[PDB]
RNA sequence: GAUGGGGAAGCUCCGUUUCAAAGGCCUGAUUUUAUGCAGGCCACCAUCGAAAGGGAAUCCGGUUAAGAUUCCGGAACCUGG
RNA sequence: GUUCUUUGUAAAGUGCCUUCGAAGAGUCGAGUUGUUUGGGAAUGCAGCUCUAAGUGGGUGGUAAAUUCCAUCUAAAGCUAA
RNA sequence: UUGACCUCAAAUCAGGUAGGAGUACCCGCUGAACUUAAGCAUAUCAAUAAGCGGAGGAAAAGAAACCAACCGGGAUUGCCUUAGUAACGGCGAGUGAAGCGGCAAAAGCUCAAAUUUGAAAUCUGGUACCUUCGGUGCCCGAGUUGUAAUUUGGAGAGGG
């Protein structure tokens, strides 16, 4: 809602702070297993349920 | 207030209520005038306080330092006896010559036994008005209890 | 000594002094509260005899509990299940009153320690009984070699586990043949004659 | 690189209060640097040098207070040990050794007597 | 002897003299030192187009705060930091949780001289 | 159920009795922490050995009176027919039962013989000084046997 | 929905002004002075519960890629002091 | 083990004679009800009612009366492996 | 009028303490039914699961108001055994201990009820100092409606 509380403006602040990619010189680390952001969120597929 | 009414309350059941006689031996106490001039007498024989008590300790030790006596430099003391089992114990033993049992002893169950205890073994008893005075009598809050077991002459 | 005095003129409580005193005092205990705290014990001879010494962090509380049966709390007496389980108006609690009335202190006073409870008076309606609490953190008791042994962290709520007086009567702590079932506790005999033992060397 | 706890505890409180608030001065001064410059990685030392000022003045005033409150019962919360709530409520040795003097007469009377046995 | 007369049914509870704290130890013993200074509410300028625009144009600079400050703390620490008197504050509270303040200069300063001032332009 | 000639059993086993197995797989490893307790007991305690010494004494039953076995602790009679207090004896290593009595006097006498023997045995230090060191034995048990008579 | 209380072995239940000693309000007086003592007044008696109920006070023009009764220019109003 | 304080005109133990020897109550116990136990005319626990004694009381696995005997000392408390 | 006592309060009074977590094991309360009986209601499952209260490194129990009936044993706990026994049970299904014996470990104890009565000899707190898991001095207070010393039944006390 446009009218929001301070909470779930706080949630929706850290969740568009974690909706990015994976960085790509993590891949380049020794012993890395990390391929990709497997916990990457969109607004289409699933809800944050908040 | 609640304690206000409890407090009132109370002492308006306890005479509502028929006391069997061992409740009401006491309530007929000491007049003032005899009282006044028993409470004079006692006021002689008073137990030592705590001031002079020390400082008869250390005559008595400035006493054995100098000449050796067996604690015997400082006279018999003559004091009015205090408590509840010392004196109950006095009276058995027939040590007692005048004992005053306070009125108001809040469990009246501690001392409604001490006119008869007195009138079995001899000894004469007076029902007086007041433990705070008998303590005060006796350097304390409340006594209960007081008892002269030996006087001078 | 006029303990002794208190303790066998205590004994004649259908005697009209003693009946006339309970008939005043039960009156006295009903218009205070539940709980409440008592200035200096009642029976101090009771007291003492069951621990209670007239020094600092000795602390009594006078407390009454409602007579009878436990009613089973289920809504409109339906059990739901076979017909030997369907009483639900003559069933007895398994603690006694004067247990409940020293846990309710407890609780009350959670920084004390219950020492023991005596009965001061009862009508149709109310157990009045008197329980003795001992303050482990006060110095007198810091000290005091006789009774320091509260101040050990395995006493904490000896009324609720039921290591107080009438709780080991309740309990059935006892040495003898009848209490077989309940003389090392009840659930503890069960699980050591209910345990199957096998040895390496099979018997 | 960064300041040294060694060196920085030489100092006085007034020193100290003035080297913190020129290390803030640096740090405002990199971090609007920061932002033109792809990478600058001099900002960590001047994050922990203001951690190590931070630390020596807090351990100053605290070690002033302890001096303060020394040799006298009741000592400040956060000063005062900590190690357990259980170990701070148990006995301490002197209440745990009282004994009832009819315990020490009669272990005065009768110890346990070391003992040998073959002749 | 004769009692208190009281014109009043009710019985109230008497007044006491409530004494106050005398501890024999302090509290925590060291007083913390400024939680939220100067240096800890304004935390570096915004330098996107869009704020270097209101540098000349509105006179208005505009600062990364943080989140606990208000717009007298805000003030304060600019005239403070910069020893520049201030018009106004206007802050918000962008969309990634930081929090943004337009202060709007007197006219007397000129933000685009303070601006490289401070080092960014 | 019921089926061919066989005795009729009685398992039981119809309660959740898989909650309660007991398996003494720790019986080797027990004996062997039971040893090392039995070893740092003697060291702490290097000179006495470490146990008490017991009464002769004879078991309660008609099937069992016919033998003679160790009691908990000596009479108060016998200590004192062997001329020391119960506290001194208690001290110095013999077992002391308040609650038993003496109307055998072949028991009686086999216990004041067994409680001199042990006065004549043993080495009593002195509270303060040189601590003679004895080697120690670690059964008084096997030092005092039990002998049927 | 706490408290005072009363039930309940107990998790907790009842009740919301009740079988409570339930508090704060202004003038000041004093100018070791702090705020007690001079006073006097009053008896509701926690608190939560509406972005559509009640309610102090802002409009126009312009401006951005994306904001505006919120920014800019002008012109007002209310509350507290 | 080595050393310093002397605790202490203190405390403790032991033999014989004599006078005594205080020992826990709405508890023990009994009836009844419910539950429980291998416990059976009633194993323990609990509710209600009744309610003791002091050469007494409890137990001695068949209820009761009478006469004995044996064995402990409840209704208060601490304690390692 | 003044000063006590008793009882009951109030303080952001001086100093403390309780709550919650964990919960394999431990101490209690409360408490089923599925199942078995070839149906089923007593019974069984089970004095169990679920629920609630309370601890510790163990807990609990523990120094006999015991076991026995013998030439008697001697706190508690645990193991082997007693024993699938005595006994309970629509005497059906099923249930079911304890004494003795061997062993592991072993350890004993203390309050109340007594007049110190030629001296409440006892104790918390505050303050000052010190060698500070505390000590000494001083001061209030607690306490005679009883805090210390003396005794715990195995005894023991008062005299000689
Ligand atoms: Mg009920």
């Amino acid at each position: 809602a446009a009218q929001k509380s301070f909470r779930i403006k706080q949630k929706m602040a850290k969740a568009k702070k974690q909706n990015r990619p994976l960085p790509q010189w993590i891949r380049l680390r020794t012993n890395n297993t990390i391929r990709y952001n497997a916990k990457r969120r969109n607004w289409r597929r699933t809800k944050m349920n908040i | 207030p609640e304690y206000v009414r409890v407090q009132r309350q109370k002492k308006i059941l306890s005479i509502r209520l028929k006391v069997p006689p061992t409740i009401a031996q006491f309530q007929y106490t000491l007049d003032r005038n005899t009282a006044a001039e028993t409470f004079k007498l006692f006021n002689k024989y008073r137990p030592e306080t705590a001031a002079e008590k020390k400082e008869r300790l250390t005559k008595e030790a400035a006493a054995v330092a100098e000449g050796k006596s067996k604690q015997d430099a400082s006279p018999k003391p003559y004091a009015v006896k205090y408590g509840l089992n010392h004196v109950v114990a006095l009276i058995e033993n027939k040590k007692a010559k005048l004992v005053l049992i306070a009125n108001d002893v809040d469990p009246i169950e501690l001392v409604v036994f001490l006119p008869a205890l007195c009138k079995k073994m001899g000894v004469p008893y007076a029902i007086v008005k007041g433990k705070a005075r008998l303590g005060t009598l006796v350097n304390q809050k409340t006594s209960a209890v007081a008892a002269l077991t030996e006087v001078r002459a | 000594g006029a303990y002794k005095y208190l303790e066998e003129l205590q004994r004649k409580k259908q005697s009209d002094v003693l009946r006339f005193l309970q008939r005043v005092r039960v009156w006295e205990y009903r218009q205070k509260n539940v709980i409440h705290r008592a200035a200096r014990p009642t029976r101090p001879d009771k007291a003492r005899r069951l621990g209670y010494k007239a020094k600092q962090g000795f602390v009594i509380y006078r407390v009454r509990v409602r007579r009878g049966n436990r009613k089973r709390p289920v809504p409109k007496g339906a059990t739901y299940g076979k017909p030997t389980n369907q009483g639900v108006n003559e069933l007895k609690y398994q603690r006694s009153l004067r247990a409940t009335a020293e846990e309710r202190v407890g609780r009350r006073a959670a920084n004390l320690r219950v020492l023991n409870s005596y009965w001061v008076n009862q009508d149709s309606t109310y157990k009045y009984f008197e329980v003795i609490l001992v303050d482990p953190q006060h110095k007198a008791i810091r000290r005091d070699a006789r009774y320091n042994w509260i101040c050990d962290p395995v006493h904490k709520h000896r009324e609720a586990r039921g290591l107080t007086a009438t709780g080991k009567k309740s309990r059935g702590i006892n040495k003898g043949h009848k209490f077989n079932n309940t003389k090392a506790g009840r659930r503890k005999t069960w699980k050591r004659q209910n345990t199957l033992s096998l040895w390496r060397y099979r018997k | 690189a960064g300041v040294k706890a060694y060196e920085l505890r030489t100092k006085s409180k007034e020193q100290l209060a003035s080297q913190l608030v020129d290390l803030k001065k640096e740090l405002a001064e990199l971090k609007v640097q920061k932002l033109s410059r792809p990478s600058l990685p001099k900002i960590k030392t001047v994050r922990k040098s203001i951690a190590c000022v931070l630390t020596v003045i807090n351990e100053q005033q605290r070690e002033a207070v302890r001096q303060l409150y020394k040799g006298k019962k009741y000592q400040p919360k956060d000063l005062r040990a900590k190690k357990t709530r259980a170990l701070r409520r148990a006995l301490t040795k002197f209440e745990a050794s009282q004994v009832t003097e009819k315990q020490r007469k009669k272990q005065i009377a009768f110890p346990q007597r070391k003992y040998a046995i073959k002749a | 002897k004769a009692l208190k007369v009281r014109t009043s049914a009710t019985f109230r509870l008497p007044k006491t003299l409530k004494l106050a704290r005398a501890p024999k130890y302090a509290s925590k013993a060291v007083p913390h030192y400024n939680r939220l200074d100067s240096y800890k509410v304004i935390e570096q300028p915004i330098t996107s187009e869009t704020a270097m625009k209101k540098v000349e144009d509105g006179n208005i600079l505009v600062f990364q705060v943080s989140m606990k400050a208000n717009k007298y703390q805000i003030k304060k620490a600019v005239k403070e930091l910069y020893e520049v008197d201030v018009l106004k504050v206007n802050t918000l509270v962008r969309p990634n949780g930081t929090k943004k303040a337009y202060v709007r200069l007197t006219a007397d300063y000129d933000a685009l001289d303070i601006a490289n001032r401070i080092g960014y332009i | 159920a019921i089926s061919k000639n066989l005795p009729i059993l009685k398992n039981h086993f119809r309660k959740h009795w898989q909650e309660r197995v007991k398996v003494h797989f720790d019986q080797a490893g027990k004996k062997v922490s039971r040893r090392n307790a039995r070893a740092t007991r003697a060291a702490k305690i290097a000179p006495r050995p470490l146990d008490l010494l017991r009464p002769v004494v004879r078991a309660p039953t008609v099937k069992y009176n016919r033998k003679v076995r160790a009691g908990r602790g000596f009479t108060l009679a016998e200590v004192k027919a062997a001329g020391l207090t119960a506290a001194y004896a208690r001290t110095i290593g013999i077992a002391v039962d308040h609650r038993r009595q003496n109307r055998n006097q072949e028991i009686f006498d086999a216990n004041v013989q067994r409680l001199k023997e042990y006065q004549s045995k043993i080495i009593v230090f002195p509270r303060n000084g040189k601590a003679p060191e004895a080697e120690q034995v670690l059964s008084a048990a096997a030092t005092f046997p039990i002998a049927q008579p």
